[PDB]
């Protein structure tokens, strides 16, 4: 029982069932030009191209 | 008005003590609610993901999910387009405006379905009674417009059109959408749809009462055998002559 | 705060004990059990008894009168 | 040398579960002092992890709360303890502070008089705690309480807006209250041990208010076990709640959200202020109705001084014993009466129970005692 | 021949040691098989669940 | 993007030098940027994920 | 009878402040215990006050408390005394366990390590702080920071996504971080007692390290009144502060909200972890750089052991009273580089500094002192 | 905000009416317009944070409540850089 | 806790003192004060303030360089 209540209260924290979101994006290679660094939003977090 | 009548006991497969949904009734019941309530009634809460584990399938809630159509984020020139449907957003739909609902039903909230089963007293029944209730008003009485009547109700005097009997189906494999079935599985996915962990909780609650029958006896005895040197113990008073 | 030896004096008594790993956890549990709380609880039934089923009494009259009150209100309205 | 005696820390330990002298013979009665405390951190410990998730904001408040419920991993089991943990505190409250007029108990003034402390702060931090899911209880349960301080001669009103932070209970009020019912079981626990502390000071009175120094136990063994069975006790009860009744102690409409406009004729405060509720309503005046409801918990602090007997315990007075019940039981139809809407039977009977609470404390247990003291020729 | 309880106390209960090993050793063990006779316990006076719904989709 | 020693990339929080490909050449970062899945629909598309 | 010495409170009260035998021996560098305590309970104090307006989720963090600042009658004062308290909390506690090794303060074991333990949670409680209003430096400042715990080997990954509630620091993230904001200085507010508790078992140590039994006054006028000056003297800066320069101390860019897209190459933690940061990055490993920053402030907890000297203070010691200073200098160049951006000078003479501060401590005042000991013939 | 600082009540209310902002939905549903209060803010120029992107080319002119606290140096820093304003030197480029 | 006639054994010594209100609070505030802290600082300078020159040494000469080397980096690139 320690066991299972303690889990419990671990996983609570973890992260919440919702925050999972995010997969795939699609980029326009000729909107960055010769020698430019693009960032764009992917899973939460920055994606340069 | 004034007086009033309370819902009986329906036999639920989910009345009983360690008893769990019916998950092929919980299915019906969210078809119940696209088709029929979803075009007045909000459900802010439930999404097509939370429907993956209990009902459908991966591929099915993504396919669900797509059959509409939300309004998604801004775009570079501030835009907020339309895209087909994730399984991530809920089911945010009738109207935008709370007074909007007024608009459309004359002067009335279809409130949340989220909600329901633990918003109003008896539960499921009075929803299941509200529903399959709809009667005729008899004598005195009055109406004002389609103040339409039902007697498990507050009064007497609901705003609520009576969207039972209009057969629509999709009852996969084979399932009579009669009234009756209609309002049973709409209620067993509104009990879902307001305590999603229900099942969860009494298996839990099955191990609590298994694992409580081992200990309570145990940490019992234990409790006796330190206080049995207390129990037995022999006083004797041995005054002087 | 206070602590053994230094509660109180006292004269003459024997005290025999046993212990626990010798003895028995549950004597006779229902044996002596039983007639015992039999005992207790009458022992003790006409004091905590009476004030409960004068409010039992009270609850079940107070409700019917409620509905009695306005139900049964019509009742007669004859002209 | 036993370092558990000499060191500055199990001292301490020890006086509080170890070697204290306890009387060889309490009873059950006497657990709800555990089961108190257990209650206190187990409302600390998942209370705080509701915290994590919770927010504050009234456009926002509910909406955590179901997120909890429903996306939080375990969210549910952790917010439905919390909300369970709080009724059973209540139940130990009670249970405590019956436990301890009957066997005279009070006559340790401090100790009495810290309980009284300890039992306004968990009743105004439970209030404070329902306000926060932002429900229609919560909303009207923040008004119609809140209000009554407007009731105070001349000055009522400013106090009330200045609790509220505006003319009314919005913005200003659930954060506050959010604050409030996060700093004040600190406060609480700390008033905890100042009235354990008195309470070592003459160590624990007993079923027959006699004097157990003649046979006293150690805590060792003897009631750390029987506090350790106890607390299993509290937990099948708490568990059978969250676990197969989550909702039979909660108002089922604190779900659906709030709303300034409405108010859903029935409202009443959680099942724990029912009693309190009768008496207030029972009486037809805005200053009568609340000054009548604060006499009605401020009253325990003037038991003591209504102590007419010459024993300590009820053990040996059966005079007294009835009009003991007679209490409970009234309390019991206060917490009935309080549930019901105020029409006719309703209103005389919990007219007449609320009369008969204050003249059964201030009148009748007093003569009962006196009475028994000239019946044993005292 | 002696008794179980009495062997069982010589070679695992009398040394707090092996006492509090067999207990944990007797935890895991203990955890598993109360998690499965107790699930199918729950699985058996039930069936209206997503476990024999499945076969139904195993495509798309 | 475009600062540092190398001509790629640098991490202002403890200084670490990444290059074009996105290796580390400098500072205390232990293992180049991650790359992630992706794959070429045609010569203006690229899709991430 | 006086009641002052036999009541179960007043003792505990006589012993703190009244009748305590003390040092008539002890000067300015004993105030920062009263100091650190005022500054536990205004800080304690405004940042309640700040909570009953604050909020948590993401989109409101910032909004909240720009409405405090702006809109809420006061709230400038409170928030930036709160603010400002917060760094004076450290300048106390950087100069108390200065005034510790100096004078062997640190010979209490007991004491001196409840003082450590009394250091990792503030530090821990003021990171959380100021991940609060949502700026941009609470944002990475929250990320450059907690990260570090990936560093630790095969579960690092795990620990820091458990931490933070996701993939990266959101919604999960601040609300957490609130919460344990709130928890933590009461908490330390327990511990403190506990410290102060094992500090009446020696009574205090003194500028000579001789032992002033001999030589005792009563705390009663003479040191409560020496710390009431003291404390005002302590308002006298926290005013000035607030007052005339509220964010002299203060990163003007926790202003503009956050952005996980940007991060804007220069940021560091606030102040008082400057001389921590410097050592971290002055090392050119995840692993190193984290083992080296623990290790920068657990040395605290090594000290005791490398007491080498026959003498307790330094007050008769030159050669360790010039080693002294020249950590106090040495850390007041790793404070200066850690400000500075990773570059040219600036690395080098940071990595020279965190060299130094490890050798100094480790390696040059245990020498220092048997040097002492073998010139006095000890 | 203005009203103790610098204008008065009466002139208050008329530069708040001197524009028009969405207004609370009514009935309907609605969401109006309507003169202006002295309640409400200055919230303007865009909705979407993109959209000032979309105007200025990929620039973002920042919110200026922050401003003085926000850029070292303060005041003395947009003072400078307002009448700053100098021409390109040598070496030098630009795009637009 | 240690409590006053409980700390330690003191043999011959006589303490003259005198009333707060029959004395001056400033005695000498100045005339034998500055002269004081002169003694003090004197007394200690040479191990307090040498560190912190050191670092001040440190501090302008790190800054300097830290501009020197990319400011004045240019200099010369001639071709
Ligand atoms: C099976 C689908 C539906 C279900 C289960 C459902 C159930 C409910 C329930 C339980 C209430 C509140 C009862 C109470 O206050 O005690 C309600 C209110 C209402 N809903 Fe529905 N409804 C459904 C479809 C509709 C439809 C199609 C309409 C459009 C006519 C509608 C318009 C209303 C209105 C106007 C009310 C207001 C009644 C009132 O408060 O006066 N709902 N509904
Ligand atoms: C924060 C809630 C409270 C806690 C945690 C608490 C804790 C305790 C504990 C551990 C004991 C000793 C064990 C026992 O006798 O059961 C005790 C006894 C007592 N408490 Fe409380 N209690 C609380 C509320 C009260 C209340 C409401 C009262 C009465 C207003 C009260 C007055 C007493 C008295 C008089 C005793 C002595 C009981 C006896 O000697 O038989 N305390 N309490
Ligand atoms: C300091 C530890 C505590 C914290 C951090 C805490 C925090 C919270 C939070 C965030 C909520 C809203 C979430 C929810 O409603 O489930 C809540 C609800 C509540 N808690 Fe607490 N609280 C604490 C101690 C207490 C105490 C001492 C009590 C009194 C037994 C208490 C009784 C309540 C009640 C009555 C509610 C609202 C009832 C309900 O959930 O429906 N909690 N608490
Ligand atoms: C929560 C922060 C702290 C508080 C509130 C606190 C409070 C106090 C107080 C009131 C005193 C007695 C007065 C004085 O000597 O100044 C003291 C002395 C002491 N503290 Fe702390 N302190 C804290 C942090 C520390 C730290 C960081 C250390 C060292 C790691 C520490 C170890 C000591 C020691 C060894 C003493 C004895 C001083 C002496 O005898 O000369 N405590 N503290
Ligand atoms: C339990 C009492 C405390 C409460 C209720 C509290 C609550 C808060 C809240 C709501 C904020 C955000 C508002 C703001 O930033 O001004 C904040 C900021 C902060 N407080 Fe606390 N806190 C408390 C104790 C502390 C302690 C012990 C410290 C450590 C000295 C501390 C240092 C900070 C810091 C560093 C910040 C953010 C810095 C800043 O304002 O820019 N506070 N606090
Ligand atoms: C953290 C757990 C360690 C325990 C220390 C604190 C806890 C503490 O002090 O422990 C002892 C156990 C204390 N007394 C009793 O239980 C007790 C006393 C007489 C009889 C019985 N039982 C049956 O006859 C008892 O059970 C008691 O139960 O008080 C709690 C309220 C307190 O708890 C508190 O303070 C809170 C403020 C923490
Ligand atoms: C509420 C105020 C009442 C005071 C009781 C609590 C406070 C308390 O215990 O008071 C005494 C005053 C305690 N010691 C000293 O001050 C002190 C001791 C030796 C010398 C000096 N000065 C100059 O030589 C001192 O000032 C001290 O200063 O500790 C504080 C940290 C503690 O504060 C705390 O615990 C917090 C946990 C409350």
């Amino acid at each position: 029982a320690a066991k299972n209540v303690v889990s419990q209260f671990v996983s609570s924290m973890s992260a919440s069932a919702d925050v999972l979101a995010m997969s795939k994006i699609e980029i326009k290679l000729s909107d960055i030009p010769e020698g430019k660094n693009m960032a764009f939003k992917w899973r939460g977090k920055p994606l340069f191209v | 008005s004034d007086l009033e009548l309370h819902p009986p006991s329906y036999p639920w497969s989910h009345r009983g003590l360690l008893s769990s949904l019916d998950h092929t009734s919980i299915r019906r019941g969210f078809q119940v609610y696209k088709q029929v309530c979803s075009s007045c009634h909000s459900m802010d809460y439930v999404a097509y993901r939370h429907l993956v584990g209990v009902c459908y399938t991966e591929d099915e809630a993504k396919a669900l999910a797509e059959e509409v159509e939300v309004q998604d984020g801004p775009n570079e020139d501030g835009e907020m387009f339309m895209r087909p449907g994730k399984l991530s957003d809920y089911f945010p739909k009738p109207y935008p405006n709370p007074e909007a609902a007024r608009a459309a039903n004359n002067g009335a909230l279809p409130p949340d379905l989220s909600y329901i089963v633990r918003a109003r007293h008896g539960g499921e029944d009075y929803v299941f009674s509200l529903l399959t209730g709809y009667c005729e008003p008899p004598t005195g009485v009055s109406l004002r417009e389609g103040l339409y009547f039902n007697p498990y109700f507050p009064g007497q005097a609901i705003g609520m059109a009576p969207p039972i009997y209009n057969e629509v189906l999709e009852f996969d494999d084979g399932t009579p959408a009669t009234m009756s079935q209609v309002a049973k599985d709409v209620c067993t996915f509104l009990r879902w749809a307001a305590e999603p962990e229900h099942d969860h909780r009494k298996r839990m609650g099955l191990k609590m009462l298994l694992m409580m029958g081992l200990l309570l006896p145990l940490v019992y005895a234990m409790k006796r055998h330190k206080w049995s040197v207390l129990k037995s113990r022999k006083l004797a008073y041995r005054p002087p002559k | 705060g206070r602590q053994f030896g230094h509660l109180t004096r006292v004269r003459h008594v024997i005290t025999y004990s046993l212990s626990p790993f010798e003895q028995r956890a549950f004597p006779h549990y229902f044996s002596k059990g039983i007639p015992n709380v039999l005992r207790r609880t009458r022992a003790c039934i006409l004091r905590v008894a009476p004030p409960f089923v004068a409010f039992y009494l009270v609850y079940t009259w107070g409700t019917q009168e409620f509905e009695k009150s306005k139900r049964k209100n019509p009742a007669a309205y004859e002209n | 040398t036993n370092i558990r005696k000499s060191h500055p820390l199990m001292k301490i330990v020890n006086n509080a579960f170890i070697d204290l002298p306890a009387p060889s013979n309490i009873s059950s009665w006497w657990n709800f002092g555990s089961l108190l405390g257990i209650c206190l951190i187990l409302q600390i410990l998942t209370g705080l992890f509701l915290a994590m998730h919770y927010t504050s904001d009234t456009t926002t408040a509910f909406s955590s709360v179901t997120h909890i419920c429903r996306d939080v991993n375990y969210g549910w089991i952790i917010r439905y303890m919390h909300a369970n943990g709080a009724s059973m505190f209540f139940i130990c409250l009670y249970m405590h502070v019956g436990r301890g007029l009957y066997y005279g108990s009070y006559t340790f003034l401090e100790t009495w008089n810290i309980g009284v402390i300890l039992l306004l702060t968990v009743m105004a931090t439970a209030f404070m705690g329902y306000v926060l899911p932002w429900g229609q209880m919560s909303f009207w349960g923040a008004t119609v309480i809140t209000n009554l301080l407007s009731a105070i001669p001349y000055i009522g009103t400013n106090l009330v807006e200045w609790i509220w932070g505006g003319f009314s209970v919005d913005k200003a009020t659930l954060t506050r209250f959010f604050a409030f019912h996060f700093i004040l079981p600190f406060i609480i626990m700390a008033i905890a041990m100042v009235h354990l502390l008195f309470l070592h000071e003459t160590g624990s009175n007993n079923p027959t208010g006699i004097s157990s120094d003649v046979d006293k136990i150690p805590f060792h063994p003897y009631y750390t076990i029987k506090d350790i069975l106890g607390a299993l006790l509290l937990i099948l009860a708490l568990m059978l709640l969250v676990l197969f009744a989550p909702d039979l102690l909660g108002d089922p409409d604190n779900y659906t959200p709030a709303n300034p406009l409405n108010t859903p004729p029935h409202i009443k405060p959680e099942w724990y202020f029912l009693f309190a509720y009768a008496i207030l309503r029972s009486i037809p005046n805005k200053l009568g109705g609340v000054l009548a409801l604060a006499f009605s918990i401020l009253i325990l602090a003037l038991i003591p001084l209504l102590h007419t007997s010459k024993q300590r315990s009820m053990m040996f007075r059966p005079l007294s014993q009835c009009l003991f019940w007679a209490l409970v039981a009234d309390l019991l139809t206060l917490t009935w009466i309080g549930g019901q809407p105020v029409e006719h039977p309703y209103i005389t009977i919990g007219q007449l129970a609320s009369v008969l609470y204050f003249l059964l404390i201030l009148v009748l247990m007093p003569t009962a005692g006196t009475i028994e003291n000239k019946l044993l020729k005292w | 021949a002696p008794t179980l309880t009495a062997r069982l106390y010589s070679l695992l209960f009398r040394r707090t040691s092996t006492f509090a090993l067999t207990i944990v050793v007797g935890a895991l063990f203990f955890e598993r098989a109360f998690d499965q006779g107790a699930d199918a316990i729950y699985e058996h006076i039930n069936e209206g669940k997503l476990w024999k719904h499945i076969k139904h989709k195993y495509e798309n | 993007a475009n600062a540092g020693d190398f001509g790629g990339y640098y991490c202002p929080c403890h200084g670490s030098h990444y290059d074009a490909s996105g290796r580390i050449r400098k500072g205390p970062a232990p293992l180049n940027l991650e790359v992630p899945s992706y794959e070429f629909t045609s010569d203006d598309m690229v899709i991430v994920g």
